[PDB]
């Protein structure tokens, strides 16, 4: 999407593997706020939005 | 209210204990008042803060 019309997707009812995203070298910027990026697989989340 | 002097001491001690227990619920400016939440959410450089 464009930034003025940014798309929002609900993520729910699934198992998320963040170790394949954080260890990927494709992403130049990966800045997490309020949560450590290596602690992501050890937590369970509610109301995940992308 | 005949025995108010002893009950005053009992109430003061129980209220001091209740205040000391209640002070654990305050985060004092941190992100959370629970230590396990901070230790499970953050890396040790910022969890230390």
């Amino acid at each position: 999407a464009s930034v003025y019309a940014w798309n929002r997707k609900r993520i729910s009812n699934c198992v998320a593997d963040y170790s394949v995203l954080y260890n990927s070298a494709s992403f130049s910027t990966f800045k997490c706020y309020g949560v450590s990026p290596t602690k992501l697989n050890d937590l369970c989340f509610t109301n995940v939005y992308a | 209210s005949a025995l108010g002097k002893l009950q005053d001491v009992v109430n003061q001690n129980a209220q001091a204990l209740n205040t000391l227990v209640k002070q654990l619920s305050s985060n004092f400016g941190a992100i959370s008042s629970v230590l396990n939440d901070i230790l499970s959410r953050l890396d040790p450089p910022e969890a230390e803060v």
